[PDB]
């Protein structure tokens, strides 16, 4: 994992990570 | 007695849901008793009362102290823990969690609420994995009372699925393509900024932004006959709420636009009353703010080519209409509780 | 020698066209010598130089006096008469009028320029009635040099027709439906206000606004095989420029998304070079400002169901790309002048 | 006997005014019996009912025929003539014209309504020339029932003048500067386009657009002691309604922010009740949609330097709040009608 | 030897700064060799190239791999750690960190970069505490090369301070109030959502949003004579870039609008050349995208009352103009580096 | 014709009348 | 006097002419 | 001290926490 991939696993609600299936 | 509800994630859907319930609580089997959110009660109460889309909440007084928010004297306990396993669901006697954070959509994630003491979870989004999915008006009567984690699908699925069901039963859908021209949502960045999705990274109020969507494929979860037969995309545009689905279907029984409209109108008056509204008016997105239907067919836009290629267009208030359906599903679970 | 051009209507298209020509004038057979518009030279020069969408014009100095505007020393005579029959086309030796007002789109209306002394009129819009219609890259080589009034179709037709031609020749289009998610244009009101079209009446930057469109049917003018086989609608959204067409076709030869993309990519490199661009990048509308292609296929969005139901999505800069095509058509007429 | 009212110009102010009156009809001394506008009754009825800013009109049914619009079965006759001298004011027995077109703001222009038979004209805008000007809550008790043409000033003057009156009486205003950060209005173009004012020419929803304004100087008409002591500017920004005044004054009596706020709070509870509202809440522009006050002081923004340089900031709903004041002025004229 | 630069925080300012340096690279004493940001190199390269405000980067090819981004084949190493104490500054030989995250603005926070091995830190924001603060063109010649942490102030302070310096030296500023009508920035939410600041919580593209600001008080750091004599506020509005300062000052020497304009014009041609631009044109915010000045005086808006109350209005590109100043300050530090 | 229909025939470029086929 | 000036005198409500004193 | 206050101390760049002094 990259640091970015790990960050989104730990903080899926972070602004860089949110995916809402509209 | 009353099913005790906690909202996890007091965001656009969490707060729209709360307002839906506050307006409907006289006939409810639900009591909202708790909120978990990143922020504190003061912030929760402020944003519940003052809403850029809904306006100032009119029906009851909204206040807060250090521990709770209050809506017309009804006290709602508040907590702030981003790890659901730590939440006080046992202590608060929570029966049902409304999972509206956007981040606990798998069974593993949503089950953290069960470990904390809740009995059931209703995810306000498509589930990831093997989670029973319901669209009120389409398949909610199939609810199995033994289920502990359910999904209310997405706003777009709630708009599209009722229309698809009506068209399928009347004409037989063989294949269909969808595009939703959708208001921007909180997963997009305000100005260009880091995002694992390079299109969601881009300034939302400045751009038309394509995103993939599972909404068309998810219609196949609630209408199993149509599994694998639908696909589509989303275009996010610079409006803050209200969306429109454009659906182009290949149907078995040849038809014309007048007959497509007649079938949908008849359903809107009978089998789909309260779910589909049929409009012959020349309106625009703002006029559908606060509409309670899942789908408003814009009848003037229906067209058919060659008998079998059918285009229909339907509006939806993606915040408020969807939240009305979340409440409908929660009430259905409360009335079939085990 | 040079074909002497007047612009009638110095609006978004008239001014984009002028800027296109100023950048391309070294290889041009056209000389822009006159402008007619509701406003005066000072206003014309100011708006040509300062553009909210294009930025400040970089290539040459733009000034004005009481009689003319000046672009890098080139003097352009100005007049202000809303009745074209009174225009000084004989006195100015005008050969070709670029009809960009939006209001002289019938042969009767456009012919007023001929009465005033011009030899030909190029309407920057669909014609009303029996007016030969061209899309560069699709049927412009069929130009009959004896024609006196021609139409360059609409922005949406210029985006859709090249893609349709490629798909038709590869797979055979039997029927097709289109929706353009389109930037707002100057026919819509800024705030809700009187309009003979009740949807165009509504606040343009606040709403998704459906409008009927002739763009899909007009593809049948430039690809005569497809007359009567296409239909569609427009959804105007709160962006000021750049649009996207979503096209769902029923095709004869069964295919898959990878093959659809391969065919369009090959055309973009050969027969449609400069007209269709093929993009595999995850971009958004702002990134297509100033693109010179008529159609930019967003390859990531292509999908096919059941072999015969094909969805493709293409971007277009409706102001700048369309104006590049107006200039291309005008240059073609100048090179085939009679 | 009711005062018979005709609305000239059924635009944002004309229609906001109509809705204000329909809600306040039971207590009214006015009867709206006629509308003149560029458009027809069916368009007027549609726009009265469906409003992008106010929502769908809830209180009564709105319908139309060839000759009239109906609000709760009450008929309002319609005509369409851009020359007021031709209007049927004597034939309809019109007492008061609400002049809301934006174009008859001089005595010569407004007097065309008197020639057509109306008894009085209330201009919903600053007057040009020697037209008596009123701000309700500041000087409306100086209204003379013999006056045949009056002005209700502008939205900005109605926001600023009550605040200025309170500050002047408490501290003595020596000089003052204003900037209104104002929602865009219908005099600006949607996309860059010809305009005799080069800034109003520019795309309204894309830009911060400065304009000169007489609104601050006009406060000297309604507070004659301050004639020549006030000036300011406007910055139009991309919101469709709700505006804010920022006022910086040199005062005679030294003060501090707390005292400035207390003086305005006290006035809002007494002499300025219903005209000034005092807010200590941290709100934003959308929260003031539909507010009935002329001025809402944002107490958190008040600041003072050196005892004598005072800054206050006040919100106003420029469409709805101003239209409430138009109605208040008209009801005052009716109460004093001979 | 080049001064080796790392950018901490590759956001709007970090990426504007990178583009400013890439365009000015031939004359630079700086070499940008590293980036730390929350995201990965491929995302950073994509956002550097494709910018909703600046357009597609034209001057050099931008690519990326797992470890670096490349601009014209020149490698910039990338890392992703939100704790600056862990950053590889000694390992990369970093001389100067451009601290552009918004979160390390105190001496304790910025010093974490020194602990990690960097020699100096330039904070792209007001400092908290005892951090020397510079505005290029106002006090940057007071920079002491022994200082290890400096602040370049805010965009608003960089716009206001040059104007204040010129007005103070010409007329003697006694007190002054400011309002910035400012484009929205990335600290505001896209839709109403939790925030510790209740106004930043609100939908940024839908509202006029007041915020407190230290920008006016900060002018007293760079013009010490005016410590405590200036204050102001911010109103965030729905434009994505370009802002305007409105400044109202009490001055000692009586003056008139013409003299105020002439003094600023003279400074813009001499002592403030490149920092203040003087404009007599009637432009709007979009026209100032990419302007290199810190302040563009809009001469048409200048007004004076009673000799001593002066209003001036100045535009600024808050992203690009400010980033030009960050680069100017960094080049100044490099020119004086021991 | 209504007065509105006549007005749009006489002034097809007026704000109340423009129809651009996008 | 120019044609544009006459146009705005004759049609002060035209889109090229409106001046609302906000 | 509240949980929200601790969250913003630990994550000042989080969307619920950012304060840019414009
Ligand atoms: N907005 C719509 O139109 C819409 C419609 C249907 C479904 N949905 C779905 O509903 C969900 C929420 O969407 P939204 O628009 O309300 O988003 P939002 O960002 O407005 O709200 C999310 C809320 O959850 C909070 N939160 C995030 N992580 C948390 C955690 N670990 N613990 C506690 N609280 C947390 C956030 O602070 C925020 O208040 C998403 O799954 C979305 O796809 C949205
Ligand atoms: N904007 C687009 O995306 C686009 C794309 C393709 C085609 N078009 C078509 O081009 C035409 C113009 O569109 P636009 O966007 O440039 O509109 P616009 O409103 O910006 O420009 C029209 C111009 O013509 C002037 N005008 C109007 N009536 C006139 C008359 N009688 N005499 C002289 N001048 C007159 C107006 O003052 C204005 O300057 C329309 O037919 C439109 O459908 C527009
Ligand atoms: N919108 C605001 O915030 C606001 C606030 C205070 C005052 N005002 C003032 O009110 C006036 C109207 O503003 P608005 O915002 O309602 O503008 P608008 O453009 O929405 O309305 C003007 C209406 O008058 C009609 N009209 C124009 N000329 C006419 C004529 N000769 N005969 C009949 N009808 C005609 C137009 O078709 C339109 O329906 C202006 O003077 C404006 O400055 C506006
Ligand atoms: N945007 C403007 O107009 C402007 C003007 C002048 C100054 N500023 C200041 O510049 C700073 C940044 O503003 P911006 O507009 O670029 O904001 P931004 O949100 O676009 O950029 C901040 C960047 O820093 C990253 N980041 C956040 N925390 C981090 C950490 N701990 N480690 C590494 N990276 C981290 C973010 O992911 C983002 O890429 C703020 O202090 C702001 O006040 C902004």
């Amino acid at each position: 994992k990259t640091s970015f991939q790990q960050y989104c696993d730990d903080n899926p609600d972070a602004a860089e990570c949110r995916i809402y299936d509209d | 007695s009353m099913v005790r509800v906690a909202i996890n994630g007091f965001g656009r859907i969490g707060r729209n849901f709360m307002r839906c319930w506050l307006q409907r609580k006289a006939n409810s089997k639900l009591e909202i008793v708790g909120i978990n959110d990143t922020s504190d009660p003061r912030t929760n109460a402020h944003l519940l009362k003052y809403d850029s889309m809904l306006g100032i909440f009119q029906d009851a007084e909204i206040t807060a102290d250090d521990d709770c928010i209050y809506a017309g004297g009804h006290a709602v306990k508040c907590v702030s823990d981003r790890n659901p396993e730590n939440l006080p669901w046992s202590a608060w006697g929570i029966d049902l969690v409304i999972e509206a954070t956007g981040v606990f959509t798998s069974r593993e994630g949503a089950s953290k609420h069960l470990s904390a003491g809740a009995k059931k979870v209703l995810i306000t989004a498509p589930g990831k994995g093997n989670i029973p999915t319901y669209v009120v008006g389409v398949n909610h009567h199939t609810y199995d009372p033994s289920e502990d984690i359910v999904s209310n699908a997405s706003c777009t699925t709630n708009c599209l699925a009722p229309i698809v069901k009506v068209l399928h039963e009347a004409f037989g859908i063989q294949q269909g393509m969808m595009t939703t021209t959708h208001s921007y949502t909180g997963d997009q960045r305000l100005l260009d900024a880091s995002h694992r999705d390079l299109r969601r990274a881009r300034a939302a109020a400045m751009n038309i932004v394509p995103t993939s969507t599972g909404a068309a494929k998810a219609v196949g979860l609630v209408i199993p006959e149509l599994q694998g037969k639908l696909n589509g995309i989303a275009l996010r545009v610079p409006t803050p709420n209200v969306s429109v689905v454009d659906f182009v279907a290949q149907v078995e029984k040849p038809t014309i636009a007048e007959q497509v409209n007649q079938v949908i109108k008849e359903a809107s008056e009978t089998t789909m009353k309260g779910i589909i509204h049929y409009s012959e008016l020349e309106l625009v997105s703002s006029d559908y703010r606060g509409h309670n239907a899942s789908s408003i067919l814009d009848a003037s836009l229906t067209m058919v080519l060659g008998g079998n290629l059918v285009k229909v267009v339907a509006w939806y208030d993606n915040e408020w209409g969807y939240s009305q359906r979340v409440l409908d599903l929660a009430e259905h679970m409360a009335a079939h509780w085990a």
